[PDB]
């Protein structure tokens, strides 16, 4: 039962409990945060989406903060961070504001009303990549920069090159909708980073039932069965038990008589490959040999019906619904290993311009792969926005601060109350470089007090921060270039949360 | 960081101890401001809203608090105004700092960039004055009359006006010299009368009386100043008068007779005719044979002279004190025409000396009054009347009143900020928030909002000019040159001066230590 | 506790229920976290939400809260109204409590000042219907403009106030707010909001049955379930243990004749489509293919729900129960593309009563903010086709009573001078906390509107869009005068409620 102003004054401390904890842990120089699982596992990662997903408060102000990032890990991607530090100096701004006597809503409305002469300014000082022709080796540079900041820094450039055709292959670049729910992820533990590979279909991690097979499928005739072509075993555990010899050898006669019919049956129908749940025989796969018949012996559950909806087929439950209808179709199946170590995935490619992409990375550590995952998520969005809007904007805090020099040019001419919310809405939107030059270990004022100048006196155009200590400033030419609509949702999303808790003043519980 | 070492902490000790000085008279601001009352140790309680008085009544013993004490007495004799206005700039300076100390701005960085921004903020206070002349009548007879009119006394602001400019043009040369001394202007006041009849005399006039000589008129007055003690022959150590017979006791008279005769002597050689006498209680300056020794000689006798009466004999008629009657010459005299005593009705027993003709410019200003606090406020009308032309002769400009150069000094400096580079960007951007209190105070005691009324302002200087502000009499905002009032120069740009030197030094105490 | 000091404690109960709903009168009102003790958040600036999930523990404090419970049954909303109407009854008569004056004197005059108010705001209520030779679609434009004013969309306004008249046109003379739904989802520009004249849902279902299934239907039997058609399925499903290897094609035929027949009594009732709220799997849509039935599952229930209000069926879980006696029936049915995703929607049914609003934007704070407008919107336009004899609203009807209700007091000699010129000072609560949760001067403004009343304004009240006062009446901002008679009747008797009671009886348990 709090009300007042100090029931506002305990948002703001529990909201700037969560930002200046994530305030160390932005840009590539932030400091790793260390979670201890509720299992007794220890791991260590800076991803922003990580640390909000084990930080568990019981406060209210700071599980809206975990709600914010519900929906920005597939929005911006990017932009995780960033965020939350832009929301805690706000409300940090704004309590500068709070003993003036200022009501929220004026707050709230004067950061919506800032919030747009930034997003009007952010469009004009933006530039244009992809007009009138498309291309894959710009498009890839983009990619290798961001990139960077993980600990696949040593094979950074082979990720940009994948994920530049995985983007390319579910989406049309002239239609300029791209869905990144099509482009799965998977990994397992062994191999190296070279490894990783890309598909145009879906990629299963089964081997065949013989190693005699051949190792390439030129026809499109696909066969999926849930019992093999044997003596029929059920899904869930066989559990056999014997009665006496005459169960045994009535067995044996059983076990003949459906190794010729049972095979006789994939021939009348039409189909070449046999995808089956439970594995083959020892004996039925030596006339798969002569007959050139391939097999895949021993898939899970739910990878079945993985196959089904990309190569267009259906299930076939029992032999007596086998037909040429239910059959799938692929452009060419084959099985790839990873140089010494006998993987021997299913590789079912459709050798067409398809929608259908899954990326399957290894990693001789298991702390890597979880890591790489997320890093090509957030390059999966990268891409996606540049499609979408080939407009992007100079990165590493050039777009904060041209920003906020627009803001605090056009709060002069407003002659509202409002005016001391547009102020605080430029002072608090330099807190993003400014925590740029803290975490690269220089001085976070003397660093954003000059490259404000360098932006005004000698050129018009905006210069960033080397944050990663590189020569000088201009990350244009050092290649840091962030997406449009990245920073367009950055302080969108950064405000309206800001005026999802100046609009709460009572927590009851 | 570890931080073992808190030498800041004293820093900030210094701008909370400092800080409160300013809140607890910010209110105390404006005509319509808020006033104060104080209870001494006896038990008296005086109702009196003027800075100067209660910073003098506070009687704060902190040592960094103690810096803005002699902060207002500084200001009032440079610019003999303004008094209060600089304590809320140098406080709300302080409060502005506390926020750069905990960014890590260390105070010697912020103390040469307050500077700049000093520098920067003179350069905006001039182009906005607007210059005057001081050769002309008009300008200072009507200033006058708009600053008094806001004061006490408001019924007698067209009589005291034209006799505080009328004052200064036969001391100060207009338009040529830039010096005012205000020691030169003396204001004598005496029970009786009104303040209607008054006298500007162009000589000196002393509040004593010239008893028990019975001479009282005298011309060609060759005036002379003695310190030592004309009386009977007195020895500090140990000393002995024998007694013989009822003859020797009319010796020893006559040895008092005859030994102030011989210093009386010594005065006729020289031709001096006016003696002054030094005030003395420990001893007797004058005794009885002496005042009837100078009867004798036609001289003049007056006694009974305080030491700042002494500075303005000295610069009317060039008069220097001897300490002893060995060391009296003929040089040390000044020159008069006449010297007489004059009883009016209302003017009092006073002594008038014309003509003077001596190489200084003095003048005198006799104010009569029936009560006691009808003279008191009227020479607190002149002193604040005298310190508005002083003002106007060192800088030859005007501006609005109305903290209408505050709100245009904050965003010029705005401006400024996005062009400097390093340290001092920040310096002056909290340097041009600090500035803002001021128009926040009139606009908080004029009983509008705080925040509203100084958010319109700056809109309203950034497409028009200075004339924008808040005017207390009509109780909102509206054209202060309209509404005709005007301030001279000298109150602000010495009040920026003055707080930012203050600051300077306040930021650069680290340590306090106690010696013995 | 009997006399003056019990009715202190009661008086004091009243402030903690008011304060809980002080801030949220008006549109643009604060809101309030009230949390349960699972642990749910729950963000609402209605005041009826918040009264609702209090439950407060005070007896003198139940009686304001059965007060509100009975005005959102029969009236529907304006539960802070009657809420802050009867708290200030009481804080202006609590000084005369303490002077001895009897608490039967205050009911004497509260009976008297009601009955004054209901006479005043009769003979002011103008009936608004043909005013100025104007059509009536236009009135409702204008008056939803001003509910949608001050928002997100107001780049678009004039778009948004056309559908809100749309949507209340397609009903019939029952009106009602919960027969309108409304729809989040992501994606699109903001004037794309299109409307739907019946019900549709977002349609998730995603699973195979595609070059078939035509959406085209005269008069469709409608099917309304609650069944799983999946394969592996939780509910359908055959595990039968044996060492027989006959027997073992045996279980996996006679689990497939489960389904099978599940799915022919679905044939054999006549349905087109069907509906279900648990997914159908791939091989019911193949069955659906064949026969060439319409087949759409995973819907919500809630859609669920306007589904058979409109439709005139009714929802069986059980497939044994379908007949013709709960089948719906509809004229139109269309599938649309709107925002990439697949929509099922019915139209021209013959209880069509119920229709849905889709909404479209770039950020969920842009849609979210619509909806609480929205729903605010309807209802004006509700209450002006209902009710014809309308007031000014934003407090001008309560600055008029308070000057009818001073110059009358001074007029009656007694006890009711000081007590009804106290109720005149009672009902200011409604302008001036109009500005204070706008964050305006709440000093300027009412010493404003105060001075027009005097000199002859009678519709003047507070803008909560600027800081100026304005005629209400001319710009479109109104309300019923039979609410503001429901609202002071009740008020004034709330008031009584508590005034009357003197001592306070708990038995010992
Ligand atoms: N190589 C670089 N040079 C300069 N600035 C960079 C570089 N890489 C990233 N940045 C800046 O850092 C910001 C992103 O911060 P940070 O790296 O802490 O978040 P993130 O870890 O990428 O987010 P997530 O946890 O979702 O991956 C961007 O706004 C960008 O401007
Ligand atoms: N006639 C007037 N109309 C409007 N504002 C005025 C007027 N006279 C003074 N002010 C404002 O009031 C402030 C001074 O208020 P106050 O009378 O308390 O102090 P002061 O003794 O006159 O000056 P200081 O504080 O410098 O010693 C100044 O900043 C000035 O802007
Ligand atoms: N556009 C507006 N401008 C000014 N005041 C408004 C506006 N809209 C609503 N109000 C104020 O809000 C109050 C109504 O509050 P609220 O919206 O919670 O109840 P309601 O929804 O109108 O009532 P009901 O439950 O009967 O529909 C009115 O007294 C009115 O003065």
């Amino acid at each position: 039962r709090l009300m007042g102003l100090e029931a506002l004054k305990s948002h703001i401390m529990a909201a700037k409990a969560v930002a200046n904890t994530m305030r160390t842990s932005l840009g590539p120089n932030g400091l790793d945060k260390m979670m201890v699982d509720k299992d007794g596992d220890v791991t260590v990662t800076n991803d922003g989406a990580t640390i909000l997903s084990m930080m568990d408060v019981d406060h209210q102000i700071a599980k809206l903060m975990v709600e914010l990032s519900k929906s920005q890990d597939d929005e911006i991607g990017d932009g995780t961070t960033g965020v939350v530090v832009l929301a805690g100096a706000l409300l940090e701004e704004a309590e500068q504001l709070l003993d003036r006597g200022i009501h929220p809503i004026r707050i709230a409305d004067g950061y919506e009303q800032a919030a747009r002469v930034a997003i009007e300014h952010l469009d004009k000082i933006s530039d244009s990549v992809l007009v009138d022709i498309k291309d894959t080796e710009p498009l890839i540079q983009t990619a290798k920069t961001t990139l960077g900041s993980k600990v696949v820094n040593s094979c950074h450039r082979q990720m940009a090159e994948i994920a530049v055709n995985a983007v390319l292959t579910v989406a049309d670049m002239e239609r300029r909708d791209v869905d990144f729910e099509l482009i799965k992820v998977e990994g397992k533990v062994g191999g190296r980073l070279e490894d990783t590979k890309l598909i145009k279909g879906v990629i299963v991690d089964k081997d065949f039932s013989h190693p005699q097979m051949p190792k390439k499928v030129e026809d499109a005739k696909i066969a999926i069965l849930t019992c093999p072509f044997e003596p029929p075993k059920p899904k869930t555990k066989h559990k056999l038990d014997v009665t006496s010899v005459e169960d045994y050898k009535a067995l044996q006669k059983y076990e003949k008589e459906k190794f010729e019919e049972m095979i006789q049956q994939i021939k009348e129908t039409g189909a070449n490959l046999a995808i089956c749940q439970w594995g083959f025989d020892d004996e039925a796969n030596h006339l798969l040999l002569q007959n050139n018949l391939p097999a895949v012996r021993w898939v899970g559950g739910p990878e079945i019906e993985l196959i089904a909806i990309a190569t267009g087929g259906r299930i076939v439950p029992r032999f007596s619904e086998l037909t040429a209808e239910k059959l799938g179709f692929a452009g060419l199946v084959q099985e790839i290993s990873f140089g010494t170590t006998k993987d021997k995935m299913l590789v079912i490619e459709q050798c067409k311009n398809s929608r259908a992409v899954t990326i399957f990375i290894r990693g001789g550590n298991k702390m890597i792969i979880e890591e790489a995952k997320r890093s090509l998520h957030d390059a999966l969005c990268v891409i996606r926005n540049l499609i979408r809007d080939n407009r992007v904007v100079y990165g590493g805090g050039a777009a904060e601060i041209s920003c906020a020099l627009a803001v605090s040019q056009e709060a002069d001419k407003c002659p509202t109350l409002e005016q001391y919310a547009m102020r605080a809405f430029a002072d608090a939107l330099e807190v993003i470089p400014m925590a740029l030059s803290e975490n690269s270990g220089m001085n976070p004022i003397q660093t954003m007090t000059e490259v404000r100048a360098r932006q005004v006196k000698e050129m018009n155009p905006a210069l960033g921060i080397d944050c990663l200590h590189k020569g000088t400033n201009d990350m244009k030419q050092q290649h840091v270039i962030e997406t449009l609509i990245g920073k367009k949702q950055q302080i969108s999303l950064a405000t309206q949360m800001v005026r999802m808790i100046l609009k709460i003043d009572d927590i009851r519980k | 960081y570890q931080d073992r070492d808190k030498p800041a902490q004293i820093r900030f000790s210094n701008i909370s101890a400092a800080k409160a000085v300013a809140d607890a008279i910010r209110t105390s601001l404006g005509p319509k401001g808020m006033d104060k009352m104080i209870q001494d140790g006896k038990g008296d309680v005086t109702i009196t809203n003027d800075g100067a008085t209660i910073l003098k009544q506070m009687q704060v013993l902190h040592p960094a608090a103690r810096m803005l004490v002699e902060l207002s007495k500084a200001q009032d004799i440079e610019a003999g105004d303004g008094t209060t206005s600089v304590v809320i700039i140098a406080g709300s300076l302080l409060d502005s700092c506390t926020k750069l100390l905990q960014k890590g701005i260390h105070p010697t960085i912020i103390s040469e960039s307050f500077q700049k921004a000093l520098e920067k903020g003179i350069e905006i206070l001039t182009d906005m004055s607007r210059p005057v002349e001081l050769s002309d009548r008009e300008t200072l007879l009507n200033s006058a009359t708009t600053s008094l009119n806001s004061k006490v006394v408001s019924q007698y602001s067209s009589l005291l006006s034209p006799m505080s400019v009328n004052a200064v043009m036969k001391v100060i040369d207009p338009a040529t010299a830039t010096s005012v001394d205000l020691r030169d202007i003396k204001i004598v006041k005496k029970l009786g009368g009104t303040i209607d009849d008054c006298e500007l005399v162009e000589g000196l006039v002393l509040t004593q009386k010239v008893s028990n000589s019975g001479i009282t008129r005298v011309e060609k007055a060759k005036i002379g100043l003695i310190q030592f003690c004309l009386s009977a022959p007195k020895t500090d150590m140990d000393n002995q008068i024998v007694v013989s017979d009822y003859a020797q006791m009319d010796r020893v008279l006559r040895e008092e007779r005859a030994y102030i005769l011989n210093l009386v002597k010594q005065i006729k050689k020289t031709g001096c005719n006016v003696l002054l006498i030094q005030k003395s209680i420990l001893r007797d300056a004058l005794s009885d044979l002496a005042l009837h020794f100078l009867n004798k000689m036609k001289i003049m006798v007056i006694k009974d002279i305080e030491r700042e009466d002494i500075e303005f004999i000295c610069k009317t008629i060039g008069t220097k004190p001897v300490a002893h009657i060995d060391q009296f010459t003929a040089d040390m005299l000044g020159s008069a025409e006449l010297a007489e005593e004059v009883n009016l009705n209302g003017s009092g027993k006073l002594l008038k000396i014309t003509g003077c003709a001596s190489p200084g410019k003095t003048v005198t200003i006799v104010v009569r009054g029936s009560n006691k606090l009808v003279i008191e406020e009227a020479e607190r009308s002149i002193h604040d009347a005298l310190c508005v032309i002083r003002c106007l002769v060192k800088k030859r400009a005007l501006i609005a009143g109305g903290g209408a150069p505050e709100i245009e000094l904050a965003l010029r400096l705005t401006e400024y900020s996005r062009t400097l580079s390093g340290m001092e960007s920040y310096c002056v951007r909290a340097f041009a928030d600090a500035m803002e209190v001021i128009p926040s105070t009139l606009a908080e005691n004029a009983g509008l909002n705080p925040i509203s009324t100084v958010t319109e302002l700056r809109n309203r200087h950034a497409q028009g000019e200075k004339t924008a502000g808040i005017n207390v009499r009509k109780g909102g905002i509206s054209n202060i040159l309209e509404e005709l009032v005007v301030q001279p120069l000298l109150v602000s740009v010495s009040a920026l001066t003055l707080a930012t030197e203050t600051v300077r030094s306040i930021l650069k105490i680290d340590d306090v230590v106690n010696t013995r | 506790s009997q006399g003056i000091p019990q009715l202190v404690s009661n008086i004091s109960a009243c402030q903690v229920i008011a304060e809980a709903v002080r801030t949220t009168l008006g549109p643009r009102g604060m809101d309030k976290l009230i949390v349960d003790g699972r642990g749910k958040a729950t963000i609402s600036n209605d005041g009826a939400t918040i009264l609702k999930l209090l439950d407060v523990v005070h007896p003198a404090a139940k009686t304001l809260v059965d007060i509100a419970k009975s005005q959102d049954a029969e009236v529907g909303d304006g539960t802070t109204s009657v809420t802050l109407l009867a708290a200030e009854f009481l804080k202006q008569v609590k000084p005369y409590v303490e002077e001895g004056l009897h608490p039967q004197i205050i009911i004497r005059a509260f009976r008297t000042a009601t009955q004054l108010a209901v006479n005043k705001i009769k003979e002011i209520a103008v009936t608004v219907k043909k005013a100025d030779k104007v059509e009536q679609r236009k009135l409702l434009e204008k008056c939803a403009m001003t509910a949608l004013s001050s928002k997100l969309i107001s780049q678009q306004k004039a778009f948004f106030a056309k559908m809100v008249v749309d949507a209340v046109m397609m009903l019939d003379d029952l009106l009602q707010l919960k027969m309108i739904g409304i729809k989040k989802v992501q994606g699109g520009a903001l004037e794309d909001s299109q409307l739907v004249a019946g019900v549709a849902f977002k349609k998730t279902f995603s699973y195979a049955g595609f070059e078939m299934q035509p959406k085209k239907y005269h008069n469709p039997k409608i099917a309304l379930l609650n069944v799983e058609l999946e394969l592996k399925a939780e509910k359908d499903n055959a595990e039968i243990r044996v060492h027989t290897v006959e027997d073992y094609q045996a279980i996996v035929d006679a689990e497939w004749n489960i389904l099978y027949d599940k799915l022919e009594k679905i044939h054999h009732s006549g349905a087109k489509v069907v509906s279900s709220k648990l997914p159908i799997g791939d091989v019911a849509t193949q069955y659906f293919a064949d026969r060439d039935m319409f087949c759409a599952g995973r819907v919500p229930e809630e859609d669920l729900k306007r589904t058979m209000m409109a439709c005139g069926g009714s929802i069986q879980t059980s497939v044994n129960a379908l007949s013709a006696d709960v089948l719906g029936r509809c004229q139109v049915f269309e599938e649309t593309q709107i925002g990439g995703e697949r929509y099922n929607f019915f139209t021209g049914c013959p209880k069509a009563k119920t229709c849905t609003f889709i909404l479209r934007g770039g950020a969920e704070q842009f849609m979210e903010e619509t909806e609480r407008s929205l729903h605010d919107a309807i209802m004006i336009v509700r209450r002006a086709i209902k009710n014809d004899s309308v007031v000014a609203g934003g407090g001008a009807i309560e600055m008029e009573l308070s000057k009818y209700l001073r110059d009358y007091s001074r007029t009656i000699p007694g006890k009711q001078q000081l007590l009804i010129g106290a109720y005149a000072k009672a009902l200011e609560i409604i302008p001036r906390q109009l500005c204070d949760n706008a964050g305006f001067d709440a000093t300027n403004i009412l010493n404003k509107l105060r001075a027009r009343h005097a000199q002859g304004g009678t519709w003047y009240g507070v803008d909560i869009n600027n800081e100026d006062i304005a005629d209400n009446f001319e710009a479109f901002v109104w309300e019923p005068a039979m609410v503001r008679i429901n609202a002071l009747t009740a008020a004034s008797e709330a008031a009584c409620l508590i005034v009357s009671v003197d001592e306070t009886i708990k038995n010992p348990r």
